[PDB]
RNA sequence: UGAGGGAAAGGUGAAAAGAACCCCGGGAGGGGAGUGAAAUAGAGCCUGAAACCGUGGGCUUACAAGCAGUCACGGCCCCGC
RNA sequence: GCGAAUGCCGGCAUGAGUAACGAUAAAGAGGGUGAGAAUCCCUCUCGCCGUAAGCCCAAGGGUUCCUACGCAAUGGUCGU
RNA sequence: UGGCACCUCGAUGUCGGCUCGUCGCAUCCUGGGGCUGAAGAAGGUCCCAAGGGUUGGGCUGUUCGCCCAUUAAAGCGGCACGCGAGCUGGGUUCAGAACGUCGUGAGACAGUUCGGUCUCUAUCCGCCACGGGCGCAGGAGGCUUGAGGGGGGCUCUUCCUAGUACGAGAGGACCGGAAGGGACGCACCUCUGGUUUCCCAGCUGUCCCUCCAGGGGCAUAAGCUGGGUAGCCAUGUGCGGAAGGGAUAACCGCUGAAAGCAUCUAAGCGGGAAGCCCGCCCCAAGAUGAGGCCUCCCACGGCGUCAAGCCGGUAAGGACCCGGGAAGACCACCCGGUGGAUGGGCCGGGGGUGUAAGCGCCGCGAGGCGUUGAGCCGACCGGUCCCAAUCGUCCGAGGUCU
């Protein structure tokens, strides 16, 4: 299962000999790796990732002071990547294949103290024909005596987005060598600048 | 992108000029309808001396709308105004002149006939 | 959502705001300091740095563009004749922005201090 | 250097960057088309070019023609590998950029609020590269 | 008399458990370094003055 | 409008001897000093309860579910040789 | 001889530091008085009414008019 | 539809519709199977199965019901004939008025029609999200397993097999493969289309700066019109449901006595569904059952009811304050604080707008030309210390017991 830290640069549109794809521009570097994980150790067997390059002076050292692998500590959160397993030094695109599907999991945009309606979907109360206020209210959430108590997600206003999320069945268009960089099929998770990880789809 | 209670204008020659369309044959909610898609519309005014009269229920297919047609390629492309191909039960024109240009999708969608008609298919 | 708007909406509206940005160039420029709120103060350092880099080419187009801000013909001469020559050793940034305390008793409002860089 | 034209530059090393750039005026643009299996008949498309969005790598243009009655508009990409992009008719006098005005009044008044210009003409004429200079000598 | 209504009154273990919160915090308070008086941080002393460059006016 | 309806509001001290004067405080308000049997008898001031609002001390509560109580065991604190 | 009468009278609570603070015409800045100024006085800009949000009378109200001294109380905040 | 009259007359808002769902199966379809008067397809009936869907309209206030076009289907019910501290008031259960009938009349009709006040502030439980305190038996920075819980749990058409099997023929499959759709959910703004409040241009009336020119205010809380980058969306784009494993319901079995035969069952072993649990993704150690791993610091610096459980500074760290952020109601999360590109200004690029002001020429003039793709720039991307994060301040273990 083979697995990249990313972060979105930015999207656009590659041409084919037909067809153009819009693609996703992705730089997944050069990624340091910090600690592999053991069966005898703690049995789940992980690899933990790191990557974009930190001065060693905004550190506080219960981080600065990992052993001889990747003594120049980096900046964003060290993620194993699940069974994933390198040769020790780093992980590089090549690992990666043109035509291979690939899952993108990052964080999404928060919308804030998102509405009901661009939250789920809802429809709401028209806004002629004598509407009170209901032109972006939910509605009724519930019944009279029997059940009483509302039941357990309803489906109301609150943080939408801000969550990790992971969008699926990538197909890989292009790899740029020279810089590291990765080109999915679209609809990445994340903000210009958000950072991911990119493992192998199954889809088996 | 047509949808019910849409005056498509017929760019046939079965006596049909304008004619509104309700249900899209898709599946069990159509809600739009691209462009090689058949409709079912009623004829509300037509030329005299047609078979097509006023207020049949006939079948079309829908050639040009002025929507966009997005090519796979990147490209798109729109038109004027509505029109569609009064079509049969059986998938032939009724017409054997149809007015104006139509798009591609109508060929790699089945209708021949109707293609090789058009005189400036774009 | 103001996702990436950067705005400084003001509780006011918009000929209030760039009237606004016009009365306190006028008083920030006919005396120099100047004291007011904080978020106020904060985007009108990027309003006065425009017009002293629209103040540094003097060229008779830039003169005009002032005067769409600044409508005292007196208060521009002044700017072009005691303003611009002895800060064009400088490149940006002609505003120093330095927060004062004693916040307001009616208000409970933070102060802030801004004047030109010497 | 993390993130802008220098990594948008990247997949940019294919643009078709010769082909002469143009203001809102009549020409004509032949494209490659996929029909019936076999990829040929390159066909070609006249008209008056409607709004210029240039954004980048991946600009678009659009060129309307009226067609047999029916005001037909085409989305073009300008990078795609369409081969000839051809003027006609350099008319141009966009007053407006995005000239969207012209698909409410369809009839003989589009040449008078879009007139012929003299400018880009005489650089045309003037930059109409017919100088012998290859194997002159 | 309109459509919220308390039904019972809050008693002390409620309504003096929901004071808990909101309570003023000490200000911040670091030494001038001219002056010898307290002020809040990345603002002016009001005696010291900025190093005495634009301060409170002396003579 | 009007015919008409219609309130609450007593208490310093024996004698104002009603707090000169100093200090903080813009003033108000007091802290001292003094008069006074008493000044929590300070000027709408005798006694001054309860509801109510706090301050200080002992016990107990962040894994327990109750019209909040009663009984039992135990721990902690305070009186009493 | 009080605990009940959607009892009465007087005080104090909950609601709670919550809603509101009264046309979406619009405020900003520099000086002065003052212990204390977004609110008081002066000056420079901006906006609003201008068949009035301007002026003159009769109704009506009864010193609300002016000056000087002050903020016990009032001004839906402060306020000299 | 009833019967009863048991809480409700100091009142528990009545029909219908919109939004929002949830549950049962006695299943409308999709998934399996038995029988058939099942040649095949299409059928009829019954058993298991509620996981997902159950259209867009006309008519009437309608639930219901009747028609149009589709689909595989436009299921029956409950949740105060769900839902008015959510909304609607079309009918009924208010005062006006009229029609037909009854009544001498006043008036009445479970007969018809027009019109007719639908009540800003959430105290507690519940729910959606985000926090403070404390705990996690030394204190922190991170990484992360998963006890458990929800989402999605769809489905149609075309072609090869195959016009073969079957059937005289009309017709026309099971098994398996390939492609494309309808709805719903997640993510994005590159393509398409919107908004983009002062970003640009043009224009009218008035006033002002200074007469001309050129500008500014108002005509909305944009003065109108045409555009409009970033951001936010769908009308756009990319994906999702699975592929696979186990135990299974109906059903089909293998071996086999009871009951020398037979038998799916009494022992066992199987096959067998959109059903269940696995599997995907996030929530998640307040899973006190408080998990696991790496790294930094640590005896006294004084003394009890002794290793703080009597206290003052302090190590790792954290907190206050400021700059900010696709992070955000507040809080919280994340990046920085001179060892800096964190924000503002400027520069360069992208992009919006479209030939700026002025000068010269032509024309009596309005106006047109060259200077000029110039001038103007809100966000996008880098660089620059020019300005602002200057100085700083406060908590913080001192390593209990078998
Ligand atoms: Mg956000
Ligand atoms: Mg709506
Ligand atoms: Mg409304
Ligand atoms: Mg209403
Ligand atoms: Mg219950
Ligand atoms: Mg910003
Ligand atoms: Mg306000
Ligand atoms: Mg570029
Ligand atoms: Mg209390
Ligand atoms: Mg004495
Ligand atoms: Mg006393
Ligand atoms: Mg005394
Ligand atoms: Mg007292
Ligand atoms: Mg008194
Ligand atoms: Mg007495
Ligand atoms: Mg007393
Ligand atoms: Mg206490
Ligand atoms: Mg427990
Ligand atoms: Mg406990
Ligand atoms: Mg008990
Ligand atoms: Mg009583
Ligand atoms: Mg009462
Ligand atoms: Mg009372
Ligand atoms: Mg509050
Ligand atoms: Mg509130
Ligand atoms: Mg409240
Ligand atoms: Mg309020
Ligand atoms: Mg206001
Ligand atoms: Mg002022
Ligand atoms: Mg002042
Ligand atoms: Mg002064
Ligand atoms: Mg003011
Ligand atoms: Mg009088
Ligand atoms: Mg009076
Ligand atoms: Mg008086
Ligand atoms: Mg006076
Ligand atoms: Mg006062
Ligand atoms: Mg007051
Ligand atoms: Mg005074
Ligand atoms: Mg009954
Ligand atoms: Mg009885
Ligand atoms: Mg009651
Ligand atoms: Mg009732
Ligand atoms: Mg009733
Ligand atoms: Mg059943
Ligand atoms: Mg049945
Ligand atoms: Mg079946
Ligand atoms: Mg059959
Ligand atoms: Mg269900
Ligand atoms: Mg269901
Ligand atoms: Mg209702
Ligand atoms: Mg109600
Ligand atoms: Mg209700
Ligand atoms: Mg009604
Ligand atoms: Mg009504
Ligand atoms: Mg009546
Ligand atoms: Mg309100
Ligand atoms: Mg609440
Ligand atoms: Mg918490
Ligand atoms: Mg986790
Ligand atoms: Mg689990
Ligand atoms: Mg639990
Ligand atoms: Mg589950
Ligand atoms: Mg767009
Ligand atoms: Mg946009
Ligand atoms: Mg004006
Ligand atoms: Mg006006
Ligand atoms: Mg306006
Ligand atoms: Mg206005
Ligand atoms: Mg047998
Ligand atoms: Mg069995
Ligand atoms: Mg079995
Ligand atoms: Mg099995
Ligand atoms: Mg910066
Ligand atoms: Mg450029
Ligand atoms: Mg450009
Ligand atoms: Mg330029
Ligand atoms: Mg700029
Ligand atoms: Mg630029
Ligand atoms: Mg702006
Ligand atoms: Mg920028
Ligand atoms: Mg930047
Ligand atoms: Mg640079």
């Amino acid at each position: 299962m083979k697995g990249i830290l990313g972060v979105k640069v930015g999207m656009t549109r590659i041409f084919r000999d037909d067809r153009a794809v819009p693609v996703t521009v992705i730089l997944a570097g050069p990624c340091p790796v910090v600690q592999r994980r053991t069966p005898e150790k703690d049995g789940y067997t992980a690899v933990q990732l790191g990557f974009l390059p930190q001065n060693p002076k905004r550190v506080n050292r219960p981080l600065k002071g990992h052993f001889a692998k990747a003594g120049v500590e980096p900046v964003r959160i060290l993620r194993e990547i699940r069974d994933f397993n390198p040769e020790g030094d780093t992980v590089t695109v090549e690992i990666f294949k043109p035509g291979e599907r690939v899952d993108v999991t990052g964080t999404s945009k928060g919308r804030g103290f998102a509405g009901v309606m661009k939250r789920w979907n809802f429809a709401g109360g028209p806004d002629s024909h004598g509407a009170h206020k209901i032109h972006r209210h939910p509605g009724s959430i519930g019944n009279r005596k029997t059940p009483g108590r509302v039941y357990k997600g309803k489906k109301m206003a609150g943080h939408y987005g801000a969550e990790r999320v992971t969008v699926m069945n990538l197909e890989v268009v292009d790899v740029i060598p020279e810089e590291n960089l990765l080109l999915v099929k679209g609809a990445v998770p994340g903000p210009n600048g958000g950072l991911v990880i990119v493992r192998e789809t199954k889809k088996a | 992108m047509i949808q019910p209670q849409t005056y498509l204008e017929v760019a046939d020659n079965t006596g049909a000029r304008k004619i509104m369309c309700i249900r899209v044959l898709k599946g069990s909610n159509a809600k739009y309808a691209t462009v090689g898609d058949v409709i079912v519309a009623s004829v509300k005014e037509a030329i005299p001396r047609g078979a097509v009269k006023e207020g049949d229920v006939v079948k079309a297919v829908v050639v040009r709308t002025k929507k966009e047609i997005k090519r796979p390629d990147g490209s798109a492309i729109r038109f004027d105004d509505n029109a569609a191909v009064i079509i049969n039960n059986q998938l032939e024109p009724r017409g054997t002149r149809v007015f104006g240009p139509v798009a591609r999708e109508l060929r790699e969608k089945g209708f021949m006939k109707i293609v090789s008609l058009a005189p400036e298919v774009l | 959502m103001r996702h990436l708007k950067s705005g400084r909406k003001l509780n006011r509206h918009s000929s209030h705001r760039l009237a606004l940005y016009r009365n306190q160039a006028k008083s920030l420029l006919t005396h120099g300091r100047i004291t007011t709120t904080v978020p106020k103060a904060k985007e009108l350092r990027g309003f006065v740095d425009h017009l002293i880099h629209l103040a540094k080419r003097g060229d008779l187009h830039a003169r005009r563009l002032v005067l769409r801000d600044l409508q005292d013909v007196k208060l521009v001469r002044k700017l072009f004749d005691e303003i611009a020559p002895r800060y064009r050793d400088r490149q940006g940034g002609y505003t120093r922005v330095l927060k004062l305390a004693e916040r307001r008793r009616g208000d409970g409002a933070p102060l802030a201090l801004v004047e030109l860089v010497e | 250097m993390n993130r802008g034209a220098l990594i948008k530059l990247v997949e940019s090393r294919y643009v078709r960057t010769d082909l002469p750039e143009f203001r809102p005026g009549d020409t004509v643009r032949v494209s490659y088309k996929v029909k019936e299996g076999n990829r040929t008949r390159i066909q070609d498309f006249e008209g008056i070019v409607i709004r210029i969005r240039r954004n980048g790598f991946n600009t678009t243009f659009t060129v309307r023609k009226v067609s047999y009655g029916v005001g037909v508009e085409r989305i073009f990409p300008l990078h795609s590998p369409l081969i000839q992009k051809i003027d006609i008719v350099q008319r141009g006098r966009a007053r407006r950029a995005k000239l969207y005005f012209i698909r409410n009044l369809s009839d003989r008044e589009i040449r008078r609020k879009l007139r012929a210009d003299r400018k880009r003409i005489d650089q045309d004429r003037a930059a109409e590269r017919a100088a012998k200079e290859e194997a002159q000598k | 008399a309109k459509h919220p209504v308390p039904k019972k009154k809050t008693s002390k273990a409620r309504r003096d458990a929901r004071r808990s919160h909101h309570a003023l915090t000490p200000p911040t308070l670091v030494p001038c370094p001219e002056c010898k008086a307290m002020k809040p941080p990345h603002t002016v002393c009001p005696e010291c003055g900025y190093y005495a460059g634009r301060k409170v006016l002396e003579v």
